[PDB]
Parts: structure tokens; C-alpha cells; sequence
């Protein structure tokens, strides 16, 4: 279903849910990360997503589930529509570019703790063509690094 | 090169020292404190670094052995940290004395579905993983303890059953009524050895029984294996069972007329043994002086702070009472007590007319038991010293005869029999005991094992043997569920493929209780020879067995006090814990208890109904393999958990580590046998945030500001660590043998090349930055989505 790289990607994504690194996720976990990157979900809507895929029956969330938690049917299409509005996430205004007060908002939102010039970093290695913010031609090359 | 290492010291167990020369199998060793001494290498071992280091489990350590263990459990023993794991497996010291705040109601509630790496070690721990497993997969649970007598079992097995019932039952105390009961079960299971005063002579299982909303609906005492051979003879520094004491000398001026007790060397059932009580200065004068035997009046009472004869009697009376034994019970179990003590009296003489008759001074021993146990005198001296037989065996029709016996079949007979009808009351005691906490049902059960450990002295016999073999067995048990639940956590963390090399002890196993060619078949097929010889049955382990990589003869001992045992005179088996040499006179008469079937009848069908009650071809060694099975049975159907209890001094004095004793006993308990085991696999392992906190100190402040796993990503990329020594987990950094401390080294032993391998890394962790926040982004998407898909 997933490749290789892909598994391996999604595990360090499910570590900036799992913050206390059990390796477990719980549902008070789960909704802060959707919620801090603009989203609310009710404590009714994600238990019922933990429930169906909660095989092993403990009432968490390992990294097994959590991928199996992603996971639909679903076109070629629709898939690759996901990465872009996932390349809309960090756009806050919304004028096709990453601002460094912008990538770093996901950032503090997330809790990732940098400083100003460690941001203006980030984004002069992933620029490709040289000026000096991210088109999803290169995000799209980075996330798939 | 001048690293500290652990090599032996005969108190300590260990000492640190440096290594000054080599040789061929030793090393010479110069203690921290120039009087070199020689050491085996393999009882030579690296050191942490940092002697004042202190780990909550030693899977944490950059060098895991019994040394370093050792050591470890003694630092946190200095600061009443009495609990450390290895792994899942709980280390546990007894303080001798009671440790504030970590038993209270607050500390059990602390404790509830917590994981166990995520609170101190702690008895409590255990006890709440065996429930959530138990209530998750449906299965229930043992938590298999060992230890000496006296380290601290008793108190274990109360932790954990009023953690059990405190937490997870409804206001019903089963641990208080449990506990109510052990003056009973101790005064029948329980004796004087040469070591251990209270040691108890049965395998126990006390179960705490669970409906199937996992609440606690009652409790069972499940036993095995009572030892039988101390019944009728003991060592001259070891005692009978406790009752036989308490009663003879608590016992009013009118019980003792009616069961016709007298002092214990009146007894051939007790007079082989010590026949001292225990007693202090008070209580020695409650004692009347006709219950005092002849080495009592010479020699005093046995010294204890917590076991009396006389006011255990008392105490076992008053808790006879607590749980509902009316005196009635009472009299009847000791009725049958004095019984098998007068039984054991009778003697025989050969006649010469054939068989043999009971000694004319044996007439009143007759008379007693007789009486006691409701049996006509007559009829018991004819089964005593006759039996009946077939006149045929495959088929053929056949007549009725009587057989006359020898003295020495009619001393088995009188013994036999004592054993039989003992045990029947043993496990009468208990199904009592069990009538206190009865249940409907139950859909699953947590139990916690105590049965005696694996043991050596001068002088091993058959009795050794047996308990050897019992513990090579739960051994193997122990050793499977290790590598099992270590192969298994390598998958949760995501290891990758990697087998354990296992080395099993099947093969000693198999030398003992293999069908036909073990030696307890052996030693079975002495007794159908025409002159059985303990000799001739020795002669032939070794014949069979030539080539057993377990089994060498006497001769080859290390030690000197074997230089002179023939090599039909005894055998050494390599068991898990170290080689043990066992002489084997008295094999072949220890492996035959059996009751002819005429003097078993006779007793099924006692004047006397307690004793009917009670009663409703195989070797010692055959019955004690199978009621062994019957235990590992149980526990293979359970999820099993492992405490090790530990004995920090032989005094009862608290803060006092003898570290040779401790070291001996994680030796017996299988500690190192599982040490061993893990060196196969990635024994050493750290958290993230463990390794963050260890290592930030040497990072850039860029790489300080990082989450733990991230820092640890970075660090370990850095750095090109080999991909076999070296495994990136889940929630952990796994380790091969040894490759933890030469990771501390390349972080300690060149700043520069650790300086410009960081400047190196900046790229691969920008993008590993990136790639985070991204996927995590279309992390949250797709949940957004999967919510979306009830449309
Ligand atoms: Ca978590
Ligand atoms: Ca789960
Ligand atoms: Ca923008
Ligand atoms: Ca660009």
C-alpha cells in the first residue's frame, strides 16, 4: 500500500503526535496536532477513528494503527490533491508563498522550538531554482527526499 | 586499556580493579586499593565508568552483566530503592524494615494502568501489567517469583494481592482472608532446614480469580509437590513439618493424654532430626518439662525473632478459629497427626518360621495408631507385614494369595503409609484454606507462584536433585518467555530481522527425565533388578550417557572435597546455575514410597469418617516429574511475568549488601542465565530522552533546541554507526553487546571530529526538519478526510 520511504516518513510525523515518545498515541494527543495546525475536530469524530482501527483493543494508537488511520480508497487524483493542500498549510495569508514568520508558524504552532535564523535556513535549502521561496515543484521534491 | 574492570572478591562478590598482566586462562588483577591476584577471564568484567551511576533498569547500562548488575542494585539498595528491572523483569532486595509512602493508597492508585516504563520500578508495576494483559487478551496471568526462604517472598505475594484487590475488587478483602489462613498452611507446608527455619516444603499458587468485566470474585490456593521424605526422616539440622512441634509442645496436659504425645525424641518420625524448639526465654517456660527432649535440656531452644513452637500452636489455634475450624476439625487433624507419629514406632523382626512380625515392644505404638487413625489392631499388624498379590498377570484366570514381607518391605509399608495419609491431611488443610474465599466462576485468574530454588551444599542427595530438576525446568520456562518477549519488542520497535541465538538446556532436561534412557527411568529400571545397587544404578547414567555434554563423573570436579567420590558413587550435572555433584547412595531406596494396595485399603475404610473423608506403581522420581508437568501446565497457559527476590544479608539487619550472597542467589534464581540469554539479542537500549539529556552537553545549541528523537536521529546519522551494532527504534536506540560504551567513547574522545561530523549532518536534518512539519501536515489532512469518509 504505502512504499518504503513513505513508512518511514509517516513514523516521524507520528512522532511529533506521540510528544511524550511512548510510542503510543492517544486521543488527547491526536486532536491537539490537527487542532494547532487549523482544525477541530469533536472528541465524539476521533474515538470513532480510534475504535475502528484500535485492533489490538488497548485503547491507544501505535504506529501500525496510524498508518492503517491514514490509509482509504482513493484516485491518483484525489491523492495528489492531499500534498496540496498540505503545501496550503503554511501559506497563512494565502499569496502561493512560505514567509519565514509563515513556515514559522507551523513551526511554534506545532512546538517546534527555533530561532529566526534557523528559519531563514530551512527555507534557502529547499529552494531549487535560487529565489528564495518554496514551490510545490520543490516541496514536493523535498518532502520526497 | 587502564578501564576499571569488576573481578571477584570473596565478600563483596566483586571488586574493581585494573587489569597489570595476561595469561593464558587468568588475568592478574590489581585492586583499586600492589597486592595482585589471579582471576578467571570470564569472571573478569568491564565496569561503568561512573560508580555512582544509578539506572531504574539495567537494560540502561552501557555494559549489562552480573557485575555491573550487581553493582547497579547496590547503589540503589544504599538509597532504599529496593526495586529495579531487567527489562520486565523486577529486582527485588528486602530492606528488613518498612519503607515509607511507596505501599500507601496513593502509590496504588499512582500505579493504575501505568505503563511499566513510565513510573519507578515497583512490585506494583507487575502486578498492573499481569491485569492489563489479562483484560486485553483475554488470558490469565502467573508471576513466577523465586528466591531464598526469608527474601522477602511472603511480603511480595501481600503487595501484590492488595494491589490487586485494592485496585481492581469490590470492597471484598480475598488478600486479608488469604493471608488469615498462612499459620495453617505453614504449620502442614513448612519446616526447619539446615538454612532457612520457616521454609516452605510445597509449591504455592495463589490465584486471585476475575469475572469478565475483570473484577476480582474470589481466590484459590492451587499446591504441588509437597516434599514427602522429611514426613519420615530428616537431616540431624533440619525438623519435620512445624504442626508436629507446635503440637507437642502447645498442646494442653489433655490433648496430649488422649493423643498419647510425649517429648519429640520419642519419635522416629521426628528423632533423626533436630528435636529442639523454637523458643525464647519466656515461652521455653511455658513449655512443660516432659514435652522437652533430651537435646532441648543440653543444648536450649532454636533462636528466631519471629517463629515459636508453643505460641505458634496458639496462633495457629486462634487462626483454626478466625476461618470457621470448629474444634472438632481441630482434634481430627490432630488426631491424625499423633497417628502417623505412632505409626512411624512400629518396629519388626524377622521371623524364621516366612516374613516377619511386629516387635512385642511395639504393641502399644500399634495400640496408639490403631486407635487414632480408627483401625482394628490386628488388621493392621497382618497389612503391615503381608500383602495380597495375584497367582496371575497377563489374563489368565487367578487366585487370591497373601504374601508374607520382609522387615525392610514392611518399614516401607509402615512409611509408606505415614506419607500417604500425611499428604491426604496436607491437601485437606489447603481445600479448607480454599473454603474461605470460594467462587461460582471465573473467567480468568492472576497467580503468584513460591517454590523452593535451586540449591547446592557439601552433600547433594536425591532431594536436591529433584528441586535441581524442578528448577532447571522453570528455568527453561523463564528463558522462552525472555526471548520471546525480546524478539517480540524488537518488532514493536521496528529492529528489523535479527534472530537471538538461543542455546537451550533441553539437553540436561532430557538427561534427567528422557523416557527410557533419562536417569530417573534408569534409576526405575535399578529397582527391577535381582540386587539393586545405587552403584550399579550410577554405573549405568554413566554407561548411557558417555558422551553427555552435562554429565561428567565426580573425579573431574574443580573442588577437592569430590577427589575421592568413585565415579559409581556420584555425577555432576551442568544445570543452568553451575555444576552440582551429587552422591547418590540412597537413590534407589528414596525412589520407591509405595503403598501395597491391602494397608491402603485398609485406612480408605477407617472406623473413623475424617479419616475415610481424607481418602477421597509409580517411583518417587516418576510422581515427582508428573506433578511437576502439572505445574508447567499452568503456567505455560498464562502470560507470566518474573520477580526476583533477593536476601540482602543472612542477619534480618537492614542497610547491610553482602555482596557475595546477593550475587550467589542472582546466580540460583537464573538472573545470569537471562543475562546470557540477552547478549544474543540488543541488551542494552536508551530513550531518546535519555540519550538527550546524556548528550546535549556536546551539541551545539541548534541541535539542544530539538526534540529528543530528532536529536537522536541527527546524532546517530552524524556519526556512520555500523548498521549490525546499531539499531535507530521506535522509542529507543538499540544496542549489540558492549556497542552503548563505544558510543559514549566516540562521544568522548575527539571534539573536533565530533564538531565537524555535526557541521556535516546540518543538511540531512534541515530536510529531515522539513519533511517532519510536511508529512505531518498530510498527517492531519487525511484524518481531516477519514472523518469525512462517513459519507
Ligand atoms: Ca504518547
Ligand atoms: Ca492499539
Ligand atoms: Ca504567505
Ligand atoms: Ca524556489
Amino acid at each position: 500500500q504505502l512504499t518504503e520511504e513513505q513508512i518511514a516518513e509517516f513514523k516521524e510525523a507520528f512522532s511529533l503526535f506521540d510528544k511524550d515518545g511512548d510510542g503510543t498515541i492517544t486521543t488527547k494527543e491526536l486532536g491537539t496536532v490537527m487542532r494547532s495546525l487549523g482544525q477541530n475536530p469533536t472528541e465524539a469524530e476521533l474515538q470513532d477513528m480510534i475504535n475502528e482501527v484500535d485492533a489490538d483493543g488497548n485503547g491507544t494508537i501505535d504506529f501500525p494503527e496510524f498508518l492503517t488511520m491514514m490509509a482509504r480508497k482513493m484516485k491518483d487524483t484525489d491523492s495528489e490533491e492531499e500534498i496540496r493542500e498540505a503545501f496550503r498549510v503554511f501559506d497563512k495569508d494565502g499569496n502561493g508563498f512560505i514567509s519565514a514568520a509563515e513556515l514559522r508558524h507551523v513551526m511554534t504552532n506545532l512546538g517546534e522550538k527555533l530561532t529566526d535564523e534557523e528559519v531563514d535556513e530551512m527555507i534557502r535549502e529547499a529552494d531549487i531554482d535560487g529565489d528564495g521561496q518554496v514551490n510545490y515543484e520543490e516541496f514536493v521534491t523535498m518532502m520526497t527526499s | 586499556d587502564g578501564k576499571p574492570v569488576w573481578a571477584p572478591h570473596p565478600t563483596d562478590g566483586f571488586q574493581v580493579g585494573n587489569i597489570v598482566d595476561i595469561g593464558p586462562d587468568s588475568l592478574t588483577i590489581e585492586p583499586l586499593n600492589g597486592k595482585t591476584f589471579l582471576a578467571l577471564i570470564n569472571q573478569v568484567f568491564p565496569a561503568e565508568e561512573d560508580s555512582k551511576k544509578d539506572v531504574e533498569d539495567n537494560c540502561s547500562l552501557m555494559y549489562l552483566n552480573e557485575a555491573t548488575l550487581l553493582h547497579n542494585i547496590k547503589v540503589r539498595y544504599s538509597k532504599d530503592r529496593i526495586y529495579t528491572y531487567v527489562a520486565n523483569i523486577l529486582i527485588a532486595v528486602n530492606p528488613y524494615f518498612d519503607i515509607p509512602k511507596i505501599y500507601s493508597s496513593e502509590t496504588i492508585k499512582s500505579y493504575q494502568g501505568k505503563s511499566l516504563g513510565t513510573m519507578p520500578p515497583h512490585v506494583f508495576a507487575i502486578a498492573d501489567k499481569a491485569f492489563r494483559d489479562m483484560k486485553v487478551l483475554k488470558l490469565s496471568q502467573s508471576i513466577i517469583v523465586s528466591g531464598e526462604s526469608g527474601a522477602g517472598k511472603t511480603e511480595n505475594t501481600k503487595f501484590v494481592l492488595r494491589y490487586l484487590t485494592e485496585s481492581y475488587g469490590t470492597g471484598q478483602d480475598i488478600d486479608d482472608r488469604i493471608v488469615e489462613a498462612n499459620p495453617l498452611l505453614e504449620a502442614f507446608g513448612n519446616a526447619k532446614t539446615v538454612r532457612n527455619n520457616n521454609s516452605s516444603r510445597f509449591g504455592k499458587f495463589v490465584e486471585i480469580h476475575f469475572n469478565e468485566k475483570s473484577s476480582v470474585v474470589g481466590g484459590f490456593v492451587s499446591h504441588y509437590l509437597l516434599e514427602k521424605s522429611r514426613i519420615c526422616v530428616q537431616g540431624k539440622e533440619e525438623r519435620n513439618y512445624h504442626i508436629f512441634y507446635r503440637l507437642c509442645a502447645g498442646a494442653s496436659e489433655d490433648i496430649r493424654e488422649r493423643l498419647h504425645l510425649s517429648s519429640p525424641d520419642n519419635f522416629r518420625y521426628l528423632n533423626r532430626g533436630c528435636t529442639r524448639y523454637f523458643a525464647n526465654k519466656e515461652t521455653d517456660k511455658q513449655i512443660l518439662q516432659n514435652r522437652k527432649s533430651p537435646e532441648y535440656l543440653k543444648a536450649g531452644s532454636l533462636k528466631d525473632p519471629g517463629l515459636d513452637d508453643h505460641g505458634d500452636f496458639i496462633r495457629m489455634c486462634t487462626a483454626m478459629k478466625k476461618i470457621g475450624l470448629d474444634d472438632e476439625e481441630k482434634l481430627d487433624l490432630f488426631r491424625v497427626v499423633a497417628g502417623v507419629l505412632h505409626l512411624g514406632n512400629i518396629d519388626f523382626e524377622e521371623a524364621g518360621s516366612g516374613g516377619c512380625n511386629l516387635k512385642n515392644k511395639s504393641t502399644q505404638a500399634l495400640e496408639y495408631c490403631a486407635e487414632l487413625l480408627g483401625l482394628d489392631q490386628d488388621d493392621l499388624r497382618v497389612s503391615l507385614t503381608t500383602r495380597v498379590m495375584l497367582t496371575t498377570a497377563g489374563g489368565a484366570k487367578g487366585t487370591v494369595i497373601k504374601v508374607p514381607l520382609k522387615v525392610e518391605q514392611a518399614n516401607n509399608a509402615r512409611d509408606a503409609l505415614a506419607k500417604t495419609v500425611y499428604s491426604h491431611l496436607f491437601d485437606h488443610v489447603v481445600n479448607r484454606v480454599n473454603q474461605c474465599f470460594p467462587f461460582e466462576t471465573s473467567s480468568y485468574f492472576i497467580g503468584v507462584l513460591d517454590i523452593a530454588g535451586f540449591e547446592y551444599f557439601e552433600h547433594n542427595s536425591f532431594e536436591q536433585f529433584c528441586i535441581n530438576y524442578c528448577n532447571e525446568k522453570l528455568q527453561q520456562f523463564f528463558n522462552e518467555r525472555i526471548l520471546k518477549e525480546e524478539q517480540e519488542l524488537y518488532q514493536k520497535e521496528g529492529l528489523g530481522v535479527n534472530e537471538v541465538h538461543y542455546v537451550d538446556n533441553q539437553d540436561c532436561i532430557d538427561l534427567i527425565e528422557a523416557r527410557l534412557v533419562g536417569i530417573l527411568d534408569i534409576l526405575d529400571e535399578e529397582n527391577r533388578l535381582p540386587q539393586p545397587s545405587d552403584q550399579h544404578f550410577t554405573s549405568a547414567v554413566h554407561q548411557k550417557h558417555k558422551d553427555h555434554f552435562r554429565l561428567s563423573i565426580p573425579r573431574k570436579s574443580k573442588l577437592a572435597i569430590h577427589r575421592n567420590i568413585r565415579d559409581d558413587e556420584g555425577f555432576i550435572i551442568r544445570h543452568f546455575a553451575g555444576a552440582v555433584c551429587y552422591e547418590t547412595t540412597q537413590f534407589v531406596e528414596k525412589n520407591n514410597d509405595a503403598l501395597h494396595m491391602s494397608l491402603e485399603s485398609l485406612i480408605c475404610e477407617s472406623r473413623d469418617k475424617f479419616i475415610r473423608e481424607l481418602f477421597e506403581f509409580i517411583s518417587v522420581g516418576n510422581k515427582f516429574k508428573t506433578q511437576l508437568n502439572l505445574l508447567l501446565d499452568k503456567l505455560r497457559s498464562t502470560g507470566a511475568s518474573f520477580i526476583r527476590c533477593i536476601k540482602p544479608n543472612l542477619k534480618m539487619t537492614s542497610h547491610h549488601f553482602e555482596g557475595a550472597q546477593i550475587l550467589s542467589q542472582l546466580q540460583c534464581s537464573g538472573m545470569v542465565s537471562v543475562l546470557d540469554l540477552m547478549q544474543g539479542g540488543f541488551p542494552s537500549r536508551a530513550s531518546f530522552h535519555e540519550l538527550y539529556n546524556m548528550y546535549k552537553k556536546y551539541m551545539p545549541d541548534k541541535l539542544a533546541r530539538l526534540d529528543p528523537r530528532l536529536f537522536c536521529k541527527a546524532l546517530f546519522k552524524a556519526l556512520g554507526l555500523n548498521e549490525i551494532d546499531y539499531k535507530f527504534g521506535l522509542t529507543k536506540v538499540f544496542f549489540r553487546p558492549g556497542k552503548f560504551a563505544e558510543f559514549d567513547q566516540i562521544m568522548k574522545s575527539d571534539p573536533d571530529h565530533l564538531a565537524e561530523l555535526v557541521k556535516r549532518v546540518n543538511h540531512w536534518l534541515i530536510c529531515s526538519r522539513w519533511k517532519k512539519v510536511q508529512w505531518c501536515s498530510l498527517s492531519v489532512i487525511k484524518l481531516k478526510n477519514k472523518i469525512k469518509y462517513r459519507a
